[PDB]
């Protein structure tokens, strides 16, 4: 009975092209009063969220005139006349007909669009002082790849999960690129049991690139 | 929370935006424009707004003869007839 | 009622008012202005915008020798150093001294004392109003602006003991402000008359000011124009000391052979108004000025030098004002002076501003009107917008002349020059630049006008009028030539346009015929003044009160009013009213007598002819009144007076019918 | 002009209480229902709970996961709102935002950061990464922010990438700073203000 | 972005000679020496030129064209043209 | 652009049914709650009734004086509001106004003048009023049911000082206005023209 | 039940502002911080139109000169510029309590001018209507201002008089009153004197006019 809403998880933009975020509801948001109980918020990176659109179409005061919401019933869209660099961030379209509302949803990331770049794959070993410290920490990293979301897996032997922690930078001011890096740590003892490759798959990569770690 | 609570906030936001838009319309239609600086060099030895204030307040008539350092044939130009070709009938005016 | 539904209506009112206020803001800052008319006189025989289009499309080079009737010592003032010039040809209006003083009321004394800038500008404004479907005589009293980009080129020479002939009028006839003022004085316009002095950018700045004035409601319509005339050749001599003029006089715009810039004369005016006002008033929209921008450079290498940064900034400001992305426009009417210093800077500014993210198959097409007619000066931008307007209308970008090769001073490797003509999903848009020598850069963006019957009345009169009979003959000849080059125009539309959208002058003529085989010969016979059957001519009286005359008997003939009963519904209604009035006091119906129905009495009987005459006369007089001819007096003759007594209002229809019927019966 | 400023955030031990203050100015505080929304470090915005106006009774509603433990209060005499957390959990670490409007969050506060965990202050455990050659240093096993990693005492800036920290299973935090250079010494210095540590490390094959 | 709106007429005063008698420079030079980047216009509208310019300056301020303006006017008579003929 | 156009008025003898149509054009008619508000001649506004939007349920409410007799309906397909007035009473004469919004009457129709009475069409009966003996003289029109009726002094020649008062309904159900002129202390004729009866009465006023 | 009251009339002039005040019998400020009040205008011969809603929010298309203000029980509609087009009846009408039985008496607004006493003119009953079988006597007032002058018939009959008021004049903004008293033939021939007593704020005394024919 609770009303769900689905939107694209990403939408690259350029400084000037019209972008268009989209949203589809699981139920008719059109109230009997004849209003679409939808609201669009924008959270810039490292800043408080602000109101963009309320009641589907009405634009909040102080928002730039480029933003404009439209749609009805279940299908809605937010359009930007001329996307700017500062317009990047996260866009949350979220209903208000049904209450209480637990969360705002995954939102919609926005980033500058550029040529697809494959990741410069790398792998590094666990350092000797780190070994005698009593822990093992193999740390691969991507570099200079676009778009985000490049998946990485740790082939401990001839797969791994639950013992990794990724990290990604924001869009670079010049390259407009990300950099992923996992950190797999098991133990000191378990490291010296067998050979720990890294397999990375990305849209820029035709096939999953594998870097081997046979020594160990 | 029912619709009575919900619609009130939307109305408040809508009328705040309406007030802001009307203020903007007044702000790009009949804005008051402030005169932050002034300067003038009118006749009568006026070199600043205070000079003009002293001139008008004192009731000074800053009308004097023609300039004699411009190559004007001032002597052969008076001709009190107001119809002769290329000749005035005014001896004095406010010259900077 | 519940609280929720109660507050819902308040929310609806609030958001509707919010939308109204936001739309008010949008139309109060970013309002598209409509070019409803234009008129230009540029060198090369160009007299109309169509003349400009056929000139530029054909690739004609409108540069010729210096005028000989202007008193210049042309044989002596040529030397390819001290006070001479090395150019013997440029764009000139050899008819610049030609002006219709009588038409505008101007005297020959004032006309010769008046600057030819004003003389050209008055005629250009009148033609611009006429080409907009507007009657200039009906513009009197309207809040119409006048924004002219002109300059004191020097015709009376105030620094040189002004001549005896032009004594008294060398202020009124030569102040640059009076150039804009005289248009409003003659046409009776009420909106502000402001002239702008900005050297080679004044006309586009005037268009900007007219747009801002119209957006603020200060004007209903506006005249945005510019003018340039050369009473003396000093502009060639002063600019010859520095190698700024081309040796041959050709403005090689953006070409590798760019070596100077030849000046030129020309007048060019636009009649513009708000796009919503144009749609409401049913005016034809030629193009849509979406946005405009003006700024300065300030920190230029020398006062009379360009700046790529300022040009980029004004281009971006104009794009943002119109709310258009740079890739939206697919053409630019660049300034294109032809100077070695100016061309690379302008090309770099255009490349940096416009072409940076365009598709890889739609480069920005850059051209210049200066290659065809030379540097017009003040009237450069308002002529370039005319060129782009006709390029959009005809859907083809004309070639820019004298480009042997793109200049190597700029890295073209986005933007391409119009070496040859190119033809044209989305509306067509084009930019125009009017960068000046005083640093005042200007830029406008124009867009293609948005996409916009009744039965044909038979025997629609074609009306012509002029101040003098010779002007009337010229009007007839011009209309005949215009109609010759047109594929089967609708005669009723021509009649409507001639009757409504043209001033009624003194000497008038009319062509009334119901067949499209005699109008041509009638127009010809008007042209050479020969008489024709379907042709009428006369001299309208300035004043005079109107009379309706109602004779008695004698004005009868069988079948009268029969055709009018079918064709004219108003006459049918009036005859029906007369018949209803007459029925009680007679033993037959008027319609049967008029239509000649079987058994109805003929006009031989006295008692039936007189009521029939009364009814026909009353219906005809009421038809005349319906057509707008309200009498100032009425006179009769025997029984006709009864009909007059009805039209005067003294006698009702029933009383007049009773009197005429019983009088005839007695 | 509408203005919301938050205060009271910081570090706290697990199971302890906190009071977050939200000061409003430029408008009538009493009319607007006041909401608190928490954004976890990595997840989206999460609605904690809201309080109605005095005229509507000032009733307070809370999310399912913060019922009873958390409470909301307000005083319109001084125009302040208060979010009182009791028995805080480790998952409560987040940035909390104060927003006027119970349903329509037309205005948002500057956002105040709150962290809940038992691990105390501790310095880093910087290690190297032996090498179009990529090389870096791995900062590990430190609880509190912030740590600033510079390369060659700030001489090297091009190509440097420092990732945000992550939540170790032990409650400590770790990141790495890396850089790509042509195949041809490099030293990274990590300044960790909470312990005043200035550990330096030379990275080499 | 400071505007310069000047009400000036063409005075018969007479590389530097060309930009020394144009009214268009009377407002342009101010933007050149001071480096002002706003729109500089010499608005010749007869004896009401300055006040008219002030209105335009206000308009340029109302629409955000320029953050500041220099509405003003100048009148010099190098020759007695305006005395002998009036 | 929002427009409301009413129709369906006309004279009606008491105690029969009548229909007032009001067509809306320029907005979403369905969402709005739609109201009818009457105004008797000379009296203030008096709300009659309203109907909620179809989304809310489409139910109707009416003023206390019109329980059952009056009915509201709406053709949402063609967007007309219908007021069915059953069993008209003699006091229902008014100018019924058609309005948008149940509680907030943001826009109003031109208003339909519905007049109800048992009187049938009569012609005027003009009486004189002798001047007092600074001078005033008049003629009083009496016993005319339908409206309008025009009065012209000297066939419209006299215009200054003429004060044609509004018509007033007597208890018998007949209207009677009166025309008066203040002459400055020649013959004074008044002509009463009554189009529904085609009457053209003329009369002199003399002491 | 909530009750709202405003001044019955407020003469105004083009040249100086005005303020139509009105007070409710209850605090109209709803719990959501809105005064559920509206202000409507009805011009002579035109339908009513909205001016203000929720106390101060002006409706689109209304002139900016209008401005609503106030709170609680007391509210006002201030007009900066008074124009002839703005003459009419102004209704301040609540919406906190529903359904609304009626708008109320409103507040007539009219062009203000100098006070002028009325010109009383009692007219006789013509003999033609006496033989027709009905008696009618009319009392006339012309060129007086402000309206509201009360006329009574002493014969002290107060159940047979009907009054008609002319609208405000376009030229001099005058008013006129015509009060007609009707009686039967038997009723007419009972008293030999009938007087019209008129009271007006511009009258120093109740100038009576009598008529003695019976």
């Amino acid at each position: 009975d609770v009303v769900m809403t689905q939107s694209p998880l990403s939408l690259p933009v350029t400084p000037g092209e019209p972008a268009s975020i989209s949203c589809r509801s699981s139920q008719s948001l059109l109230h009997s009063n004849g209003y679409n109980y939808l609201d669009w918020y924008l959270q810039k990176p490292g800043q408080s969220p602000q109101l963009l659109i309320y009641l589907g179409s009405n634009r909040a005061s102080g928002v730039p005139d480029r933003f404009s919401g439209s749609g009805s019933g279940t299908d809605f869209t937010l359009k930007i006349s001329r996307v700017e660099a500062e317009d990047v961030g996260v866009y949350y379209c979220m209903q208000s007909l049904q209450t209480p509302r637990l969360t705002f949803g995954p939102g919609t990331k926005v980033d500058i669009k550029r040529t697809v770049a494959a990741p410069s794959v790398f792998i590094f070993p666990p350092s000797d002082e780190q070994l005698k410290s009593g822990t093992a920490s193999v740390v691969c990293l991507l570099n200079n790849f676009y778009p985000r979301g490049a998946k990485v897996q740790w082939k401990v032997d001839n797969l791994q999960s639950g013992n990794s922690q990724e990290s990604v930078t924001e869009q670079d001011s010049k390259d407009s690129t990300y950099s992923l890096s996992s950190t797999l740590t098991l133990s000191k003892a378990d490291y010296e049991k067998h050979k720990y490759a890294c397999e990375v798959t990305h849209q820029g990569l035709s096939s999953p690139v594998t870097k081997s770690f046979n020594r160990g | 929370v029912t619709d009575s609570e919900k619609v009130a906030e939307y109305l408040r936001r809508a009328t705040l935006d309406l007030r802001a838009a009307r203020q903007r319309i007044r702000e790009l239609e009949s804005e008051p424009i402030a005169i932050i600086g002034m300067a003038c060099r009118l006749p009568g030895g006026v070199d600043s707004p205070e000079g003009l204030w002293e001139l008008v307040d004192s009731g000074t008539d800053a009308i004097a003869g023609f300039p004699l350092d411009r190559g004007w044939d001032v002597e052969g130009m008076y001709d009190p007839d107001a119809e002769a070709p290329g000749k005035t009938y005014v001896k004095e005016a406010g010259f900077l | 009622v519940t609280d929720s539904e109660k507050v819902a209506e308040y929310l609806r009112r609030a958001t509707l008012d919010l939308r109204a206020a936001r739309q008010r803001i949008r139309e109060l800052e970013s309002e598209p202005i409509a070019i409803i008319g234009m008129a230009c006189r540029l060198p090369g025989g160009v007299d109309s915008p169509e003349g400009l289009w056929e000139l530029v499309d054909s690739g004609t080079d409108a540069i010729a020798g210096f005028p000989l009737d202007r008193g210049w010592d042309v044989e002596g003032m040529y030397d390819p150093a001290p006070g001479k010039t090395y150019v013997k040809e440029a764009g000139f209006l050899y008819d610049a001294g030609e002006f219709d003083a009588g038409f505008f009321g101007i005297s020959p004394r004032e006309a010769v004392s008046m600057d030819p800038q004003q003389r050209l500008m008055l005629e250009a404004s009148w033609e611009a109003f006429e080409r907009a479907g507007l009657d200039p005589a009906r513009q009197r009293g309207t809040a119409t602006g006048v924004f002219v980009g002109a300059t004191a080129t020097g015709y009376v020479s105030p620094a040189a003991e002004v001549p005896e002939g032009a004594e008294g009028f060398a202020i009124t006839g030569n102040m640059t402000a009076v150039t804009s003022g005289r248009i409003s004085y003659t046409l009776g316009l009420q909106g502000p008359a402001v002239t702008i002095d900005t050297a080679c950018s004044s006309s586009l700045v005037a268009l900007h000011l007219a747009c801002q004035s119209l957006r603020q409601g200060e004007c209903t319509t506006a005249l945005a124009g510019g003018v340039t005339v050369m009473p003396t050749p000093t502009a060639f001599t002063e600019f010859s000391r520095q190698r700024g003029l081309a040796p041959d006089g050709r403005c090689k715009s953006f070409a590798a052979a760019a070596d100077g810039t030849n000046w030129a004369e020309g007048v060019a005016v636009l009649v513009v108004e708000r796009l919503s006002d144009a749609r409401r008033n049913g005016h034809r929209v030629l193009a849509v000025v979406r946005g405009t921008a003006i700024n300065q450079d300030g920190a230029s290498n020398g006062l009379s030098a360009p700046n790529d940064l300022a040009q980029e900034r004004v281009i971006r400001s104009a794009l943002d004002n119109a709310g258009l992305t740079a890739s939206d426009v697919d053409a630019v009417e660049a300034h294109g002076t032809g100077t070695t210093l100016g061309d690379p800077i302008e090309a770099q500014a255009l490349l940096a501003a416009y072409g940076h993210e365009r598709p890889a198959h739609r480069p920005l097409r850059v051209g210049s009107l200066k290659s065809n007619i030379g540097h017009a000066g003040p009237a450069a931008g308002v002529a370039g917008v005319i060129k782009m307007v006709m390029a959009m209308r005809h859907g083809v970008l004309p070639r820019s002349l004298h480009i042997d090769e793109p200049t190597p001073q700029v890295d073209w490797s986005a933007v391409t020059l119009l070496t040859e003509p190119v033809d044209w999903d989305r509306p067509r848009r084009a930019g125009v630049s009017a960068f000046g020598i005083s640093g005042t850069n200007a830029h406008v963006i124009l867009e293609q006008a948005p996409t916009q019957p009744a039965p044909p009345v038979p025997a629609a009169p074609w009306l012509l009028s002029a101040k003098t009979p010779a002007a009337l003959r010229a009007q007839a000849r011009r209309l005949h030539t215009h109609l010759a080059r047109h594929p089967h125009p609708d005669p009723t539309d021509i009649a409507h346009a001639l009757a409504t959208t043209r001033t009624p002058h003194e000497h008038r003529a009319a062509l009334v015929t119901d067949d499209h085989g005699t109008r041509g010969p009638a127009l010809a016979a008007l042209a050479e003044g020969a008489p024709d059957a379907c042709l009428i001519s006369g001299t309208a009286l300035s004043k005079g009160r109107t009379v309706f005359v109602f004779p008695g008997q004698g004005s009868q003939w069988t079948g009268m009013g029969r055709e009018l009963l079918h064709t004219s519904p108003e006459f049918a209604a009036y005859i029906a009213e007369c018949e209803t009035a007459l029925n009680d006091f007679v033993d037959w119906s008027l319609t049967d007598v008029l239509r000649g129905t079987e058994g109805a009495p003929g006009y031989d009987r006295v008692d039936v002819v007189q009521p029939a005459l009364f009814a026909v006369m009353v219906s005809l007089a009421r038809l005349w009144q319906h057509h707008g001819i309200h009498p100032d007096a009425v006179i009769g003759h025997s029984q006709g007076e009864i009909a007059a007594a009805h039209i005067a209002g003294a006698l009702s229809l029933q009383d007049a019918a009773r009197i005429v019927a019983l009088r005839s019966q007695a | 002009e509408v203005q919301l400023v938050q205060s009271g955030g910081g570090l706290v031990q697990p199971g302890r209480s906190l009071r977050l203050s939200c000061t409003a100015s430029g408008f009538t505080f009493g009319d607007y229902a006041m909401s608190w929304v928490r954004q976890a470090p990595g997840k989206g915005l999460e609605w904690v709970g809201f309080i109605r106006s005095k005229a509507y009774g000032g009733t307070t509603e809370y999310a399912a996961s913060v019922k009873g433990r958390f409470t909301i209060s307000r005083d319109d005499s001084k125009s302040i709102a208060y979010l009182q957390m009791n028995s805080l959990k480790t998952e409560d670490t987040a940035v909390y935002y104060c927003t006027r409007g119970g349903t329509l969050f037309d205005y948002w506060g500057q956002g105040t950061l709150v962290t809940v965990s038992s691990a105390s202050t501790k310095g880093p455990s910087v290690f190297p990464l032996a090498p179009t050659a990529a090389l870096g240093c791995l900062v590990k096993d430190y609880f509190p922010e912030p740590v600033t990693v510079s390369w060659n005492s700030g001489a090297l800036t091009s190509g440097v990438h420092t990732f945000p920290a992550v939540l170790q299973s032990s409650g400590l935090y770790s990141l790495s700073s890396v850089v790509t250079v042509p195949s041809s010494t490099y030293i990274c210095n990590v300044n960790h203000k909470p312990s005043n540590t200035k550990v330096d490390k030379k990275v080499e094959p």
